[PDB]
């Protein structure tokens, strides 16, 4: 969900 | 317009992946070796570029590392809209390669030579002049 | 003086961040590095020097500067050898931290915010550095 | 012996 991952 | 336009390409040496960002108007380049040609590493490289220069549009090859979510998420956040140069960089890398143990070091020496070589002005001079002018 | 940078280190989450500041503009380049060693410091300065016209870099002169590697990179590149700034950067990293899984990503978001923020007709650090260098070129 | 090591 974060900008770089998930 | 063309103050904010960059082109991003990949190139390959010694089994390792190099991304190259070219400021189209000046020919100035930023390049580095990355672990793998994935969305995540591509997004990190663009986020770095975007904090350093006023990047408005980046033209890419539209392949596998651009179909997923991360590059799109970094470009959205940073406000970015979505091979002679690879050959030239490779030329310079081969001329300095034996001076560094690591390819990553050679790449950066080549970026330095490319950006500073006198052609009146170097690419480094050209980019700053183009962007400074555009600021009014 | 368009050519003068200061290089400092700063520490978060057990990780090492180098920060280069162009003294005249306040523009910064910063990156997480795996360790505070001559080799990694030398790589960081070689990158910087290919990007901007770096003539002098002021460092803290500690352990990573006593060896050969930073000296060899600065000789090659032609480089001669604000704790507020580490605090300002850490403030911005804390405000974006939960948006990124990795600290390295948060650092670069923070560099973006610092370099592009407009504190007023009153420019950003990114505008200030290009204006200072272009003026000097002519 | 090289720029980055030895
Ligand atoms: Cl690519
Ligand atoms: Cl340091």
């Amino acid at each position: 969900p974060k900008i770089d991952n998930x | 317009s063309s103050p904010g336009i960059w082109q991003l390409d990949c190139t390959h040496l010694e089994g390792k992946v190099i991304l190259v960002a070219v400021h189209v108007a000046s020919g100035y380049i930023e390049a580095e070796v990355i672990p793998a040609e994935t969305g995540q590493e591509t997004a990190y490289f663009l986020l770095k570029l975007a904090g350093r220069w006023p990047v408005k549009t980046v033209h890419t090859d539209n392949g596998s590392n651009f179909t997923g979510a991360t590059v799109r998420a970094a470009c959205d956040w940073a406000g970015i809209k979505q091979e002679s140069m690879n050959k030239e960089l490779k030329k310079i890398i081969g001329q300095v390669r034996d001076q560094a143990e690591h390819l990553k070091t050679a790449v950066q020496m080549a970026v330095f030579i490319h950006n500073h070589k006198r052609k009146g002005y170097s690419a480094g001079e050209r980019i700053v002049d183009i962007i400074a002018t555009d600021i009014q």
